[PDB]
RNA sequence: UAUUGGAGGUAGAGCACUGUUUGGACGAGGGGCCGGUUACCGAAUUCAGACAAACUCCGAAUGCCAAUUAAUUU
RNA sequence: CUGGGGCGGUCGCCUCCUAAAAGGUAACGGAGGCGCUCAAAGGUUCCCUCAGAAUGGUUGGAAAUCAUUCAUAGAGUGUAAA
RNA sequence: UCUGGUGACUAUAGCAAGGAGGUCACACCUGUUCCCAUGCCGAACACAGAAGUUAAGCUCCUUAGCGUCGAUGGUAGUCGAACUUACGUUCCGCUAGAGUAGAACGUUGCCAGGC
């Protein structure tokens, strides 16, 4: 969950960060989950590191979903440069969060250690977040 | 005609009981055979397209046809339209002639063990066989001759599939 | 299974769809054989009671004006974040 | 001013007003252009014609209505009565 | 590709003017075209 | 495994492609031709307002008989241009169905020219 | 059809069971001139397709 | 402005196309070996998920063009 | 011209997106092409339908050609893109 | 409403599966002498026929399995307004898409013979 292998165009306009979350607002294949409640841009290297988090507290028992895919490159001039010149060089990839979208995933573990787990996550990401359980009724 | 003479009296009669059919319609027919060379690799020659040109119209009665190729292949040089192979139609009683000049020369030069063919097929009614060149000539000595290749030909019918084919070929052949 | 539900009037505005979901009331229509396309709402809270009580499918008596409809819920509308119910359709069989 | 970053993509070419240019109801005297395109967004209909550049014009003098031709096609025709 | 002027070979007027490759066409191109002097079809070549 | 087809479906496949441009008018008429195993009928129709003015075949009693098919041909054609004058049609658009101008449809055109028809 | 060469149902008689039912352009002497079979050549002169099958021997 | 008629593909949605993608079925190719088995790995085929200025089976609001025409203005 | 000059880049045409569903619309904004080619790759008349996929096979680098049912065109359209 | 032509309609029209049928119309068929038929096939195309045969193409009836059509209500978005600087809020219009019920195994003009 870190890099498209391709994509078409390298430079893409920046992403709309204004309105609610298309899809993706349901436990799909987990038990527990986790979603956001703002917006911000997650970046791969925060995805990487509230996985890292949430599955050491898990300690292998149970298995983990990623539902956010960090698609959009986004760039960034070079060092004291002016303004002008074209457009600068990809920096890192993104995938755009709103209010509703669940960022992860579990199950096979219990509940405490499920929102442990999820908890760890949410201080590693920029987002701020809610626990969420497979919505049934 | 030979053949043609047996349909109507054996083959019409054998296989419509073989299978129930109401009409004399709902038959099995052959409708004719395909005679396709195949693929030899005439791109340094172009004499061997003429050594199956000739091989064909003497060994059906008929000038065959140099289908080029459609796409353009690597490995060997078959740019878009390399002249390969030739593909002759059976339709008439030469449809039947010839077939019947099959199964009265398949024996001497064929070699097989069970039955000449198998289950070489597509699933679904047509032969794909392959001869190199064994039986074909009575007409004309493997002394004249050059280049090996194996004619391709599948089977044609108002039959639904091979499974069908078998039973036609029961008629004369080896199944 | 004996849930009742009020009638709705015509041409209720975005303001008075938001201002029933906060007094604890989702709004919901029913359709299908043996009726026709009638817009109820009915208490959330109470809708709740009888899904725990017969599941995802029950053969549900739905109070409207005098008459009882044999009803189930096709399907329904909810909300992820500030957790409350949006709109139940409702099929009848009879 | 910055110094040699250089971009190699700063050109374009001149937009060509196509799209419509009569409307349903109108007078159009004959040789009007209905519809300037490419390809074929709107076929010709009745007593309009292709011209070489995909252009739709009004064979004779008539009000202009556009029409469906199948399920997801579009004519345009012109008739008479005026 | 070059530019080619077709004259009349009859009239003898350049009424005509196209192109032709010198590899693929490298002879005088003879085309059958309109004298609007002679009002008829007379051949025309390349010159 | 191959199927055979009847000749019909492909020839109306042929018929649309050539409908494109013929198209009866009140003025100029469309005549059509259907060539069946055995017969062969025509009709003049006026296709901007979907009405047949006139109609001849093989079958007709009036014209059944024992030819060549390429004769009765010669008859339907001769008896779709008398039908067509009494109404007052001379100039009219032959389509050939999606057969090819060739034995039967060329007869029955050759023979509607050849009394009357102007086209 | 239109250029086609020559084919013509001969008679190969052969010496096993005479199967003169082929054709072909084997245009040879009609060495036997019979009428039961076509008035062509026996260009079948010996084989083994009516007399030594590996099956049928 | 009210009422008709129409061109167009944005917001939003959607994955039917070009792609970008997360899990799960399911048989199989070079190949672990002796053509091989089994793991797999390159895909075929599915079920559930998602992403897009230069994706669109869809598709507003409003703007625009014009009317047998009205009503108020200038 | 130039987010001060200089240096680097650019300059006319065509296509696409930015462009906010008519049209138009800028930046040293995001992508590519052109300075031709075709006496048939033009006109007209008459015919014909494709890529791929498996049920596969004389070749089988896999798929050359050949066969058969599906193939909404996934193919072709001289070239960039629409 | 049959049966065959020939317009018209957004597949509600279609695909499939099943069941019938021939009212002399349609096909399949049977042949190459002819006009013709080519490249590469009488296949096709053209033509000459009718011994056959409902077997298929076709037509009529069934069935929503697939495709197609598809509201109500709710939601997203948004014109205008009033707050406000919030990845906003409120009021008022308009109002999707997806999905759900359902619709639907077409209607249909003319012409000719039918009954």
């Amino acid at each position: 969950m870190l890099l498209p292998k391709r994509v078409k165009y390298r430079r893409q306009h920046r992403p709309k960060t204004t309105g609610r979350s298309k899809g993706g607002n349901y436990v799909t294949f987990g038990e527990f989950g986790l979603q956001a409640t703002t917006t911000s841009w997650i970046t791969s290297r925060q995805i990487e590191s509230a996985r890292i988090a949430m599955t050491r507290y898990m300690k292998r028992g149970g298995k983990v979903w990623i539902k956010i895919f960090p698609h959009t490159p986004y760039t960034k001039k070079p060092l004291e440069v002016r303004m002008g010149a074209g457009k600068g060089a990809v920096e890192g990839w993104i995938a755009v969060v709103k209010p509703g979208r669940i960022l992860f995933e579990v199950a096979g573990v219990s509940e405490e250690v499920a929102r442990e787990a999820l908890r760890l996550a949410s201080h590693k990401l920029p987002v701020k977040t809610k626990f969420v359980k497979r919505e049934e009724l | 005609n030979r053949l043609k003479e047996k349909f109507n009296t054996e083959v019409t009669e054998n296989l419509m009981k073989k299978f129930n059919y109401s009409s004399v319609m709902e038959v099995p027919k052959i409708d004719k055979i395909v005679v396709n060379m195949g693929v030899g690799d005439a791109v340094q020659n172009s004499k061997v397209l003429d050594n199956a040109v000739e091989e064909l119209e003497l060994i059906t009665g008929q000038k065959p046809l140099v289908t080029k190729a459609k796409k353009s292949i690597a490995t060997f040089r078959l740019r878009e339209g390399m002249p390969i192979g030739a593909k002759v139609t059976l339709r008439g009683e030469r449809m039947y002639e010839f077939l019947d000049k099959l199964i009265s020369v398949s024996l001497p030069r064929v070699r097989d063990f069970q039955g000449v063919s198998k289950k070489a097929f597509d699933g679904r009614g047509n032969y794909t066989l392959g001869v190199k060149e064994q039986l074909i000539f009575p007409e004309i000595d493997y002394d004249k001759v050059s280049k090996v290749r194996g004619m391709d030909i599948v089977i044609v019918t108002t039959a639904n599939t091979d499974e069908e084919a078998r039973e036609l070929l029961a008629n004369f052949g080896m199944p | 299974a004996s849930l009742k539900s009020i009638i709705r009037q015509g041409k209720q505005t975005r303001s008075d769809l938001k201002q029933l979901r906060k007094s604890g009331k989702v709004p919901a229509v029913v359709y299908g054989y043996g009726t026709k396309n009638v817009s109820v709402k009915v208490d959330e809270v109470e809708f709740i009671k009888v899904i725990r009580e017969v599941g995802r499918n029950g053969v549900i008596e739905l109070g409207v004006g005098s008459k009882t409809i044999k009803v189930m819920v096709a399907d329904y509308q909810f909300d992820p974040l500030k957790n409350q119910i949006t709109h139940i359709d409702f099929l009848a069989i009879n | 001013k910055k110094g040699v970053s250089s971009t190699k993509n700063g050109r374009d070419s001149e937009s060509k007003r196509l799209g419509a240019k009569r409307a349903d109801g109108q007078f159009v005297t004959g040789g009007s252009i209905l519809y300037r395109q490419r390809g074929t967004k709107i076929y010709p209909g009745e007593n309009v014609g292709r011209g070489g550049d995909d252009t739709l014009f009004a064979k004779i003098d008539g009000v202009v209505k556009f029409e469906r031709k199948g399920r997801d096609k579009k004519q345009v025709s012109v008739y008479a009565v005026a | 590709r070059v530019n080619v002027t077709l004259a009349c070979t009859e009239c003898g007027d350049r009424n005509y003017i196209t192109t032709k490759n010198k590899r693929n066409n490298p002879e005088r191109i003879e085309m059958k075209k309109y004298c609007p002097r002679l009002n008829k079809y007379t051949l025309h070549r390349e010159t | 495994m191959i199927s055979k087809i009847d000749k019909n479906k492909v020839r109306l496949k042929r018929h649309a492609r050539v409908r494109t441009n013929l198209s009866g008018t009140a003025e100029k008429p469309r005549l059509n031709v259907y060539r069946s195993n055995k017969h062969i009928y025509a009709q003049i129709i006026d296709d901007n307002k979907g009405v047949t003015l006139a109609q001849a075949s093989s079958k007709d009693s009036d014209i059944a008989t024992t030819a060549t098919k390429v004769e009765l041909a010669t008859k339907v054609g001769e008896a779709i241009a008398k039908k067509a004058a009494d109404k007052g049609i001379k100039e009219i658009v032959f389509d050939r169905g999606g057969y090819l101008y060739h034995g039967r449809v060329k007869a029955l055109a050759e023979a509607a020219r050849e009394s009357g028809l102007e086209f | 059809q239109g250029i086609h060469p020559e084919y013509h149902q001969v008679i190969f008689l052969d010496t096993t069971t005479n199967f003169k039912f082929l054709s072909g352009s084997t245009k040879t002497s009609s060495e036997m001139m019979e009428w039961e079979d076509g008035k062509e050549y026996p260009v079948i002169r010996l084989d083994i397709s009516s007399d030594s099958h590996p099956f049928y021997t």
